[PDB]
DNA sequence: CCCTCCCCTAC
């Protein structure tokens, strides 16, 4: 709920205890969802506007235009004091099968792994499609499961907050000449390149802290900057995998023939 | 001057000469050589 | 102690250092750093990890 | 004095409440004194009938738009009506939306949218070459920096 | 036809408000940018409002015209005073059968720009408005309708269509029809589109 | 056309029509088909009007619907109006010509390298703490100077360079000096001979034709370049 | 002629309202630049009834070109070469409309090469 | 006829008398219902009050003005200030097929929302309200119902 | 359709 610990306090200050919002057993992206859900909430009264927003961020989430960082979870690992070895945690595999390829991969106690979700076939338990970071953007055809993060990480909580109030969130989820599309086309591709320009720029700058140079080799330097704490560097290895695609529409034929 | 005077001064003493329009003046010409010899350094794929 | 006083999710050098100090670092993996440290010309890639390393070291304290 | 009532006028009884005794009789009749909003739909497409119930509880959600407001009534009964139109030929209409207002578009475009009383601490970094990213090992990967520093702040002599 | 004639009409409704709004100073002229496209390539220069509200408000006034079209024979946008509600201009845009169902984009744009070029000739003669307290307002004369009478039966909405027909049929409301000054000017005569234009001040 | 000047005599001498670039203005971050369509047919208008009098020479801009790197491809066939369909067909090259960003027109042997600008406005968003011991007119043609005596046309690689523009063989490195250089859509005008080993190269500043409307009438015979203002 | 010029010009300003330019009534009157000027300002004298604003132009030395908005200082008038009207506008803004247009016998100056269909 | 134009106009002079009271400060808001009711199809809020006691007076009112209405040719509610017993302003209304008066009311109420919605705000605490059977001025024309033989005229006036 | 095992938040 919104506090007013004065009079005088003009705007409120949004204390959450317990609810998803301050737990670190999930993901960033439910945190702001559920945050701006609540907020939406309790300023306008209005059920409509968070539905809109529900819908359009489950949209996105379906379609693929996530950061792809909001999505991970991280939880402590204890790698010994498990009671076996079937009932180790998500992270827990993920850490072991780290280990096989390099024993000094090993966490410290209490450390905390962070793994992401992948579509798999029938069955296929949570703890079997488990990637990490680094083998969920290394890998060649690897989506996230926009199904279960969807439902079993947003449906939960929101159901709870909405069913206080009376209204049910999942029946919202399932709910030679040519100027034209040459044109359309060829609009997408130059926002794209000056999107990834954009980011090859601020990239480029961020290592001057270390390179104290300006010219060429700080691009290569910078190129291979792989830190998962930056939300630059998942847009930059999306903007790369767009950029090396769609070979089909950048050729001599864009739909205009020549 | 106001600028009726010019007005005055310049349009009245129009020549209205040399504007045949049924042979008109050819352009210079200027040619562009590197238009089919070969290698344009700046065409990529 | 960075753990035990403030509550954050990856606890690494550079997600301290972004959310304590407002700074970003880069990161390059092991195999960098050492093709850098390496790399009989190119003055710029040892100027850039004796930063790197100089800096993870300044962010400690 | 004032506006004039006329040449044969009569007034009615006084009323019973004031300006501040409205809301403490409001109050102890059974009603709170300030209705506050409940949680609605803004468009009455969105309705779909979704406050039902859950566990039980029957909740009461419905829309401010003109669809599902109902008519004002007089005496406890809906005052509506039942016979069809009558439209009659060559009529005049007027819109009823009120336009934003002269100023509010202004003020838009305005806003242009001496003694040792501590510990002496010292930190030390190591930096290894690995062999194709293999996380170095103490036991087959050598050091080759050993970058420290010193904390001037509390650091004396 | 209903085919193409929607948007050109739409056009140019658009371009007579905005100029209308404009050269009476209804709204202050630094809110208003010469431009040639507002989601429609427009047939001039035409200055148009980028206020968010007004743009909104703009465009429902017209779908809601746009919509009632098949009856409406007679549009006004009428420029009333706020110290007192009273008609000091009225601008009519006639709709006589308007030769609607029963082409050449580029002559439909030629005779839009005749007749705003017309318009903003007759606009560039009268006397300069003040602002403060200058306001306007929109009137139709229908052919054989009743509005306001569709929420007689609670319609539970079903889609966005049903909601905009009961949000249009109740946003009108009935009213009645010295030294007046007629002044007629170029109106659209091309094939589909037959419109006449109409002034009054005074 | 002729038609201001009525000197026919001295009109007749412009034998080329080149554009330099920035041929339409918009943000692709918010745009639309439509919007550039009619800014695309405004300009296709001026062409189909020009042509029949005077030969063109369109090439790419750093704002044009084209490539944001420096080696820009020709804009396309397609992007204007229908009206033009008898010029795109091959054999009239003459007197319409769809140019690659960097060119070397040869001139009846006046061989004239014409960049848009992208260079030295990469240069310039930068700010060298050094050359101590602002934004001028000689300073940019001081940059344009150097960028011809140390043979490179694009010194800052990553702004303006491009993944792979070529293996082994780069075309910026310049491998044979011009007699005129020509950097486009700079703020100011301005013209400097250099002397450079024994050679001579005429650089010239061409300014944008929204403000300062000015137009520079290079000749052949002297390589003089004088200025047409149009207010 | 001077009869039908006046019938164009008196047309496209009053019944079809639009800025007319004397490269309209080149086009329209298969005539040389200068005698379009001449028949503009033909027409821009005998105007007892004056209900329109010329867009006068003037050429400096130095090849400048200008369009006079005051009409009361005029920079320079030493140095002025020619001075003619451009177009007869209506309206206060000028903003013309420029659309396709068929030169196939009104060019003064022709481009060495010719079209290859 | 003089059926329905009686039931439309106990709405109208119920609609009337609380958007006065509503949007003048007689009786302070919160106290009213700005999101339930409408009042003729009209787009706009309309304000009822919540205490049954002035609900049931109003409607008494309203009755007994009606129960009279042949004897009666202006029905007026004045805004009185108090401490200094002042009429400020004084909101007036003057004295054959349903869907005619009901239009006719409609723009009738339509033009009194439009015109009270465009005054200036007054002060808490200070104006009671009293109204009056008829049996320096600043004017005010509203829109009026012509079509039905009760023909009404709708002014105010202020200061 | 209930159990244990694991995570971690609030007093
Ligand atoms: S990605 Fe994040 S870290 Fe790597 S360079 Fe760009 S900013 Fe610095």
């Amino acid at each position: 709920g919104f506090s007013y610990e004065s009079p005088s306090q003009t705007l409120p200050i949004f204390d959450a205890k317990g609810i998803e919002t301050v737990r670190r057993d999930g993901i960033p992206a439910q945190q702001k969802i559920i945050e701006k859900c609540i907020r939406l909430l309790f300023q306008t009264k209005d059920l409509s506007k968070i539905k809109k927003y529900l819908q359009n961020e489950f949209f996105k989430i379906q379609i693929g235009k996530v950061s792809a960082q909001d999505f991970c979870f991280a939880k402590e690992v204890k790698l010994g004091a498990y009671k076996s070895e079937k009932t180790a945690p998500a992270g827990a595999v993920v850490v072991k099968r780290r280990i096989n390829e390099d024993h000094r991969a090993e966490p410290q106690y209490k450390e905390r792994i962070p793994y992401l979700v992948v579509k798999g076939k029938q069955g296929q338990l949570l703890r079997e499609r488990c990637v990490s970071p680094e083998e969920f953007l290394e890998g060649e055809n690897l989506e996230l499961d926009s199904e279960y993060y969807i439902n079993k990480i947003l449906i939960p909580p929101l159901d709870r907050l909405f069913n206080l109030i009376g209204i049910n969130v999942g029946n919202w989820a399932q709910e030679e000449k040519r100027s034209t599309t040459t044109l359309s086309f060829l609009i997408k591709k130059l926002k794209r390149q000056k999107e990834y320009q954009t980011l090859k720029t601020v990239c480029r700058t961020c290592s001057y802290r270390y390179t104290s140079d300006a010219g060429i080799e700080n691009d290569h330097i910078a190129s291979k900057c792989n830190s998962y704490d930056c939300p630059v560097f998942y847009s930059r290895v999306k903007a790369e995998r767009y950029l090396r695609d769609n070979q089909s529409v950048q050729r001599e034929e864009a739909l205009i023939s020549l | 001057l106001h600028m009726d005077a010019l007005l005055t001064k310049f349009n009245e003493d129009r020549s209205l000469q040399d504007e045949n329009l049924s042979q008109p003046r050819t352009r210079v010409r200027i040619v562009d050589d590197n238009l089919y010899n070969k290698s344009n350094p700046f065409q990529l794929c | 102690a960075l753990r035990s006083d403030v509550n954050l999710t990856q606890y690494t050098i550079e997600s301290a250092a972004f959310n304590i100090l407002h700074k970003r670092l880069p990161h390059f993996s092991f195999e960098s750093l050492t093709n850098m440290w390496n790399a009989k010309k190119s003055t710029t890639e040892l100027k850039t990890v004796l930063n790197y390393w100089l800096s993870r070291a300044q962010i400690n304290i | 004095a004032g506006l004039r009532y006329g040449k044969r006028a009569f007034v009615y009884g006084e009323p019973p409440f004031g300006y501040q005794d409205i809301l403490n009789k409001l109050e102890d009749e059974g009603f709170p004194k300030i209705d506050y909003k409940d949680p609605f739909f803004s468009n009455p497409v969105d309705l779909e009938n979704k406050p039902y119930a859950y566990a039980g509880k029957r909740f009461e959600i419905s829309s401010t738009h003109v669809s599902t407001r109902i008519p004002v009534q007089f005496g406890g009964e809906t005052v509506s009506v039942y016979n069809k139109p009558t439209f009659d030929m060559f009529s005049s209409w007027k819109y009823a939306l009120k336009p934003p207002t002269y100023d509010a578009v202004q003020k838009w475009y305005n806003k242009v949218p001496s003694v040792h009383d501590s510990l002496t601490h010292l930190t030390l970094e190591i930096h290894a070459n690995t062999r194709s990213d293999k996380i170095p090992d103490p036991a087959i990967d050598e050091v080759s920096m050993i970058i420290w520093c010193l904390e001037e702040e509390t650091f004396p002599l | 036809m209903n085919r193409w004639v929607e948007k050109w009409l739409r056009v140019y409704l658009k371009c007579y408000i905005n100029l209308i709004l404009f050269y009476r100073n209804v709204y202050p002229p630094q809110s208003f940018d010469y431009t040639t496209y507002q989601s429609f390539n427009l047939p001039q220069f035409v200055p148009i409002n980028r206020h968010p509200a007004l743009i909104d408000y703009i465009e429902e006034l017209i779908l809601d015209v746009l919509s009632k079209l098949t009856h409406v024979y007679r549009f006004s946008i009428c420029i009333i005073n706020k110290k007192n509600d009273l008609c000091i201009e009225k601008y009519v845009l006639d709709f006589s059968e308007l030769q609607h169902v029963d082409i050449t984009e580029t002559e439909v744009f030629d005779e839009f720009r005749s007749s705003l070029n017309s318009l903003i000739m007759h606009l560039e003669k009268l006397p300069k408005v003040n602002d403060d307290t200058i306001t306007f307002e929109a009137v139709i004369n229908a052919i054989e309708l009743e509005l306001g009478h569709k929420l007689d039966r609670n319609r539970r909405v079903d889609s966005l269509e049903e909601k905009a027909e009961i949000e249009r049929d109740s946003n009108w409301v009935k009213c009645q029809e010295p030294k007046i000054k007629l002044t007629s000017l170029v109106g659209s005569d091309v094939g589909p589109l037959i419109i006449h234009q109409f002034s009054e001040k005074l | 056309m002729g038609r201001i000047n009525n000197k026919i005599d001295d009109i007749s001498l412009i034998g080329r029509l080149l554009i330099c670039g920035n041929s339409v203005d918009f943000d692709i971050k918010s745009v639309n088909k439509d919007e550039l369509m009619i800014s695309l047919t405004e300009f296709s208008k001026f062409l189909h009007n020009i042509l029949p009098s005077i030969s063109v020479d369109i090439m790419p801009g750093t704002n044009d619907p084209s490539d944001k790197s420096l080696p820009q491809q020709p804009f396309h066939k397609s992007l204007f109006d229908k009206s033009l369909e008898s010029y795109f067909n091959g054999s009239n090259k003459e007197i319409l010509n769809l140019v690659t960003n960097p060119y070397e027109f040869s001139y009846n042997g006046v061989d004239v390298l014409a960049v848009s600008g992208k260079n030295i406005n990469d240069i310039c968003k930068y700010v060298i703490p050094s050359n101590d011991n602002k934004d001028d007119i000689e300073h940019r043609l001081d940059l344009m100077e150097c960028t011809m005596k140390w043979q490179n046309i694009a010194p800052t690689a990553p702004d303006t360079l491009w993944c792979y523009p070529y293996t082994d063989k780069d075309p910026f490195v310049l491998d044979k000096w011009p007699h005129v250089y020509i950097v486009a859509n700079q703020p100011y005008f301005g013209t400097r001979v250099v002397e450079i080993g024994g050679k001579n190269i005429k650089i010239i500043s061409v300014p944008e034709f929204s403000s300062t409307g000015m137009i520079i009438l290079l000749d052949l015979e002297t390589l003089e370049a004088e200025t047409v203002k149009i207010d | 002629m001077d009869q039908k010029a006046s019938y164009f010009i008196n047309e496209k300003l009053f019944t079809e309202v639009k800025p007319v330019l004397f490269t309209d009534l080149i086009h329209h009157l298969k005539i040389g630049p200068s005698m379009a000027k001449k028949l503009m300002f033909d027409y821009y004298k005998q105007t007892t009834n004056a209900k329109y604003n010329c867009v006068v132009i003037c050429c400096y030395k130095d090849q400048t070109i200008k369009i006079i908005h005051d009409l009361s200082n005029i920079p320079q008038q030493d140095s002025i070469i020619d001075c003619f009207i451009y177009a007869f506008n209506p309206m206060d803004s000028f903003i013309p409309y420029y659309d396709i247009i068929d030169q196939k016998d009104c060019l003064t100056i022709k481009n060495s090469y010719e079209l290859k269909v």
